[PDB]
DNA sequence: GGAGTAATCCCCTTGGCGGTTAAAACGCGGGGGACAGCGCGTACGTGCGTTTAAGCGGTGCTAGAGCTGTCTACGACCAATTGAGCGGCCTCGGCACCGGGATTCTCCAGGG
């Protein structure tokens, strides 16, 4: 949902954790650099993504937990989205919170 | 450092750039200039698809013809390269207004 | 066909309707409404020969807009007809001045 | 829909039997042929109105002066 | 949602001069030809907006560019 | 045109310093432009169903090109 | 009027135009308009070549000055 | 029994980003382009003693010109039939810029 993506930003501003998002909230020259920013370890803890744009066509390996919010038309896509968190750099199980 | 006389390597530049259908205008910002021109006064254009190429090639025709006329007026004077005064000669005689 | 009256082959029906109703003359009175198609056939044939010669050369078999630009700038009658036109998808006539040149 | 291309290739067979051409040349043919048609129609419109005689000679004069 | 120009190249303007028959350069080659471009285009669009504001009507298909530029003084073919 | 007419033209003639050059040049395209205009007039008057040049058939001689 | 007198230009026009069509004739008009148009073109070329000479850092125009004046005026 | 209300399709935008290369510019070396003053002379400067022509004005009609009866010579409707190339497809000949191979384009520091 767009109205959730435009609301999570103020929550992040209030709670004051370093964050960045794989969504429609960056600039033209902050796409590959941000991809390597997630790929490289850092102090970040919040990465916001979409259901089918940044959650299927990427290779995120620096994540541990998955948070869903909703799924209208996805008979077998949410499992793939959960798997997208998983990678060979995940020595621990993929926690799920819903 | 194989640094040779400029003008002859500029001559090979001319030879490379004056041989094929290469688009010498690195010119999508030419398209943005066209957009600024078009939306300067009106809006809701709703034009065709490849019309940008045609208008840009007309721009190339005008500007390049100006270039050759300016170079002819420049070699007319004692200055081979492009000078603004030569361009004034090339444009005023055309009936600019 | 409806066009083979004098060696022509372009469609006639819609062309007959347009030339008869050209909205420029009251009536084409004896009268060459098919002469537009005649000059059309002439231009088509000359373009055919020129394009065949151009495509067959350059060790290819296709017409690049460069070749058509060269052909358009080549002719003198076309230059006298409308000399204020340019061809796209190509380049300008190559030029270097001996004074520019070292 | 309607294509002059078949007639054009008929004339080509009259000239050259087995030659292939490009589509961009066909589009330029369309544009230039049609603008020649417009110019030739425009030139020979009011010539019959130059004097009180209002044919073939109109378009003949058109091609005589444009060429 | 509007974008504007940044200077019209050292390189691409140089190739424009290259096909204009230029090898070296003066200090009056890059910028001014674009100024002539702007003046001519502003004149032709001035005529066009006069035409479309006198009667207050829109335009038609891509056949306009060849006719308008022919009246302007440099038209194009290609299609 | 002769020497005195060209002399007056050069008297206008950018402080007269351009005399000889215009004396040599301005007569080259005189006949060319005259031939062009008279050929255009002949072509315009060709379709007149008359036998002599009349102003009736040359009103729109250069209507094609202005 | 006619700085070059009417009779010289009339003689030149008749001599040049006699080759196109036999028995060509003019009415009372079409006598002084040709020279006037020619001189108008000449004065326009003079203005253009004067501008070019102003650029050329020499008041004296030349062959090439008039060539540039004629070529870039439209034809 | 066709339309009034309104539940449906849906697709198209209003807008913001991945991926992205070109777009303009830097940047150093220098050497060719930048633009002109002088040399002097040649390149024009010019104004009054010396004539053909130009633009005409003295008759009589004098090559092309506008001229009104009453028309000769033709070019565009409809109605049942029908053929040209179009309505759609993609067939066999010949493609289409850097490689196998590198002599050209251009300058420079010693042979000379
Ligand atoms: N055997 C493997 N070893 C290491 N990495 C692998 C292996 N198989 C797949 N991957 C990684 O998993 C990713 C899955 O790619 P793919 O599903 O095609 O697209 P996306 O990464 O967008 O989901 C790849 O980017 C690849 O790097």
């Amino acid at each position: 949902m767009t109205k959730v993506l435009d609301v999570l930003e103020q929550f992040l501003n209030y709670h004051g954790y370093l964050y960045m998002r794989l969504d429609g909230a960056t600039k033209i020259e902050d796409r590959q650099i941000l991809t390597e920013r997630f790929n490289t370890d850092s102090r970040i803890t919040v990465f916001i993504l979409s259901s089918r744009s940044g959650g299927l066509g990427i290779n995120l390996t620096g994540a541990d937990t998955v948070i869903f919010y909703d799924s209208d038309w996805n008979p077998a896509m949410d499992k793939q989205c959960q798997d997208r968190c998983h990678r060979i750099g995940q020595t621990r199980d993929v926690h799920i919170y819903r | 450092p194989h640094r040779y006389k400029p003008g002859t390597v500029a001559l090979r530049e001319i030879r490379r750039f004056q041989k094929s259908t290469e688009l010498l205008i690195r010119k999508l910002p030419f398209q943005r200039l066209v957009r600024e021109i078009a939306q300067d006064f009106k809006t809701d254009l709703r034009f065709q698809s490849s019309a940008i190429g045609a208008l840009q090639e007309s721009v190339e025709a005008y500007l390049v013809s100006l270039f050759e006329d300016t170079n002819l007026a420049a070699i007319h004077a004692k200055r081979v390269t492009i000078q603004k005064k030569e361009i004034k000669l090339a444009r005023r005689l055309r009936g600019e207004r | 066909s409806r066009s083979a009256k004098a060696g022509l082959t372009f469609p006639v029906g819609r062309v007959h309707r347009l030339l008869r109703r050209g909205n420029y003359a009251q009536r084409i009175g004896s009268g060459a409404p098919v002469y537009l198609t005649a000059v059309l056939e002439y231009l088509a044939a000359e373009i055919l020969e020129l394009a065949g010669n151009a495509a067959r050369d350059n060790k290819k078999t296709r017409i690049i807009p460069r070749h058509l630009q060269l052909a358009i700038r080549n002719d003198d009658e076309l230059n006298k007809l409308l000399g204020n036109v340019t061809i796209a998808q190509g380049g300008v006539l190559p030029n270097i001045h001996q004074n520019l040149l070292p | 829909k309607e294509t002059y291309s078949s007639y054009i290739y008929k004339v080509l067979k009259q000239t050259h039997p087995d030659t292939g051409i490009s589509q961009k040349s066909m589009s330029i043919l369309n544009s230039f042929v049609n603008d020649i048609f417009e110019r030739i129609a425009t030139e020979a419109s009011k010539l019959a109105a130059y004097n009180k005689k209002s044919s073939a000679r109109e378009i003949q004069t058109a091609v005589r002066l444009i060429l | 949602l509007r974008d504007n120009i940044q200077g019209i190249t050292k390189p691409a303007i140089r190739r424009l001069a290259r096909r204009g028959g230029v090898k070296r350069i003066s200090g009056l080659i890059y910028e001014e030809v674009r100024a002539v471009l702007k003046s001519f285009l502003e004149s032709v669009i001035r005529d066009s907006v006069t035409y479309t504001e006198h009667a207050k009507r829109k335009t038609v298909t891509s056949l306009d560019v060849v006719y308008a530029l022919k009246r302007q003084g440099r038209t194009l073919y290609g299609f």
